[PDB]
RNA sequence: GGUUAAGCGACUAAGCGUACACGGUGGAUGCCCUGGCAGUCAGAGGCGAUGAAGGACGUGCUAAUCUGCGAUAAGCGUCGG
RNA sequence: CCCGGCGAGGGGAGUGAAAAAGAACCUGAAACCGUGUACGUACAAGCAGUGGGAGCACGCUUAGGCGUGUGACUGCGUACC
RNA sequence: GUGAAGAGGGAAACAACCCAGACCGCCAGCUAAGGUCCCAAAGUCAUGGUUAAGUGGGAAACGCGGAAGA
RNA sequence: CGAAGGUGUGCUGUGAGGCAUGCUGGAGGUAUCAGAAGUGCGAAUGCUGACAUAAGUAACGAUAAAGCGGGUGAAAAGCCCGCUCGCCGGAAGACCAAGGGUUCCUGUCCAACGUUAAUCGGGGCAGGGUGAGUCGACCCCUAAGGCGAGGCCGAAAGGCG
RNA sequence: GCCAGGCUGUCUCCACCCGAGACUCAGUGAAAUUGAACUCGCUGUGAAGAUGCAGUGUACCCGCGGCAAG
């Protein structure tokens, strides 16, 4: 079967997170975990936590064979944007959008 | 009374966009560009409705001329021979015969030369 | 010096194509501790070249 | 252009760099090991190893110069008394640097730099 | 079948475009009203120095708000449903 | 109950007609952002469409050269108010 | 007369030049102006000549020189 | 036994259009004939809500300057302790007037803020803290000035005193 | 406003060095402006400065540091 784990409203930008997410697409669990551990990115650690949660869900809810898992479908999208006001010269203001990333990882031994 | 035009606007936008498939992004997904794109494509199709006839006629003429030159006669001479012999084979038929039947076009050129001489 | 037309999403993608990172894919397993670490780097429990580092 | 030039900038003033090197060398001598950025440890080597080289020989002038450098008394006392005899039989290579990954705050390279022996 | 030589020749997509399935902020469209606008029939057409309209501060078993009330303070006394 | 940091967040079980109703909570559009599928694209120039057009994958036909997805090549084409 | 309010074909594009007033459709024929060496569809067709200069493919006044467009 | 709404497919008409149905929808829609529009949007430097654009570029807010070992913490360079270097030092020291009104301390925590990480903070929640005959206000007198019964003037308000 | 003496990189003529940006990495993260772009050079035309028209030549696709001639 397929086990899905997601992180919603993450404190990172979807564009930046995809840069590290694309690496662990179509790769085995052990190599993906090693790459995420040795990759120095906030998005890297976020996706590491997401994949760890996915693996734990597979081990608990589903039957067995942790080793034979794989990253079948990993995708990250943009979510709610927090609007903030930043002063500038001449008394003007700029609207800055702090972005959040919804990350989803689906694994399946089959 | 008050009337809300949201449904009508949505239906018209969908109708316009349905004909804008495969227009390289903005011209397919943007309603404003798609509408103008649809009109321009329709104008091009209207012009091509006759451009197709022109191109097919020219291609048939070229194929008939090629076959006539292979057989040893000019296209104009062959057409004149057919007309004076009262042969009214259409150019499309002549090209198709020249393509799928060599002996048929050999007979055509023989008859045209006989009529000319 | 300002843009005259909107850059396309295709242009955005082709410009960001070079922003992809690379995987180390060079994990080295220590002979003594038997754990993986980066090349020329210590392990989690301060091991390197079969030597017990302070590991603190 | 760095054409045959030595000494990484490590952006700072000249006096700031001198004070940084002196303080870090003193701390390294005191603790027998420190954890710092790899370029920082590499720049440390050049200024710290000569300290032990000079400490190899014990004399009033050498002790005064070793005090003038690093401006400390405990470091001088430890020198000529502990590291001196320890490295008397070794020429060069008093300090070794071992990389230990990156830093969470910075992601810059970091390494442990320490004496080869360290007296366990 | 092996060699030499000449001609032809797809299979690669770092990324991009097109069409389909699934998704993310999005709250538009549809449905509903303890909400407003406009008229009809009636009372009232004024409140108050025996202290008006409007406010500050307090009042629960209550830390904050709305509402009622004012040291008798989310109530009190008499008479009815 | 499990991963997660004692968290946020998520995956199971259960209530629930529905959790594709989980408090960011009826229906959930368009512009924008990705994944998987099929085609084209690293020697080719211009309102990026149109007619022809093979080729490339699937279903139908109980073969029938049919439709869908793309358009290598090619004639024409200097947006709208 | 055209455009303004007329599409289409020919001259390179071009509106004031030539033919020709688009109801729609057919992988039909003919023709007007313009062309028949290819690009790009058609005569490398004939008959009697002119040109030696690429004149054609830049222009008048004298006996090809005047005759020059960034 | 499945209506509006949203999204595809097929059929149909010369047209704006109409009918059948898969999918989410679980409660309304409305034939034919007639009447009124806040009756049909692609532009008016149009307004409101959301989103790409330049772009993951500038920038991260005086060149006084941080570093080392340990404690807490999953994460330590910005929290705490100890050591070293530097800056102001008629200031970047201390208290008051005006102003601000609990930002002051403790316990706890990362939902949002610090142009970054945060366990920290002038951030969220709960508790504590302000003790006056000698401080100042308050109170008595008072310049500039204001109010100003009687009074003068002015259509009324209202000006002067 | 002009002249006399020293003075100096204003200059002949610009060269090196010390710091902050400029360049890479880690984290946060805007604006001006934006009809649609598969956005080359030359000749002719063209509402009169042609990336887009007719003729011709060149050019594998896409990033990064600068010049601004448009």
């Amino acid at each position: 079967m397929e086990t899905i784990a997601k992180h919603r409203h993450a404190r990172s930008s979807a564009q930046k997170v995809r840069l590290v997410a694309d690496l662990i697409r179509g790769k085995k669990v052990s190599q993906a975990l090693d790459i995420l551990t040795y990759t120095n990115k906030k998005a890297a650690v976020l996706v590491k936590k997401v994949l760890e949660s996915a693996i734990a869900n597979a081990e608990h809810n589903d039957g067995a064979d942790i080793d034979d898992l794989k990253v079948t479908k990993i995708f990250v999208d943009e979510g709610p944007s927090m609007k903030r006001i930043m002063p500038r010269a001449k008394g003007r203001a700029d609207r800055i959008l702090k972005r959040t990333s919804h990350i989803t990882v689906v694994v399946s031994d089959r | 009374a008050r009337v809300k035009r949201g449904v009508i606007a949505r239906a018209r936008h969908k109708k316009i966009l349905k004909q804008a498939k495969g227009y390289y992004g903005a011209r397919s997904r943007v309603y404003r560009v798609a509408f103008q794109a649809v009109i321009k494509a329709g104008q091009y199709a209207y012009r091509d409705r006759r451009q197709r006839k022109r191109q097919f006629r020219q291609l048939w003429i070229a194929r008939i001329n090629a076959a006539a030159r292979q057989n040893g006669i000019s296209y104009s001479k062959f057409i004149n021979g057919l007309k004076k012999a009262s042969v009214e084979i259409d150019r499309k038929i002549l090209a198709d015969i020249a393509v799928f039947d060599k002996v048929a076009f050999t007979a055509l050129v023989e008859k045209a030369k006989a009529a000319l001489a | 010096a300002v843009q005259q037309n909107k850059p396309t999403r295709s242009k955005r993608g082709m410009r960001r194509s070079h922003d992809a990172l690379t995987a180390v894919t060079s994990l080295s397993v220590d002979k003594t501790s038997g754990e993986k670490h980066l090349r020329h780097h210590i392990t989690a429990d301060g091991y390197y070249r079969g030597r017990k580092v302070i590991a603190k | 252009m760095r054409h045959r030039k030595s000494g990484r900038q490590l952006n700072r003033n000249s006096s700031h760099r001198q004070a940084m090197f002196r303080n870090m060398a003193g701390s390294l001598v005191r603790h027998e090991i420190i954890k710092t950025t790899l370029p920082k440890a590499k720049e440390l080597r050049r200024v710290v190893e000569p300290l032990i080289t000079l400490a190899k020989t014990d004399s009033v002038a050498n002790r005064r110069l070793a005090f003038a450098r690093t401006r400390d008394n405990e470091i001088v006392a430890k020198l000529f008394n502990e590291l001196g005899p320890r490295f008397a039989s070794r020429a060069g290579g008093y300090t070794r640097i071992l990389k230990c990954g990156f830093r969470a705050g910075d992601n810059a390279p970091m390494a442990y730099i320490e004496l080869v022996d360290r007296s366990e």
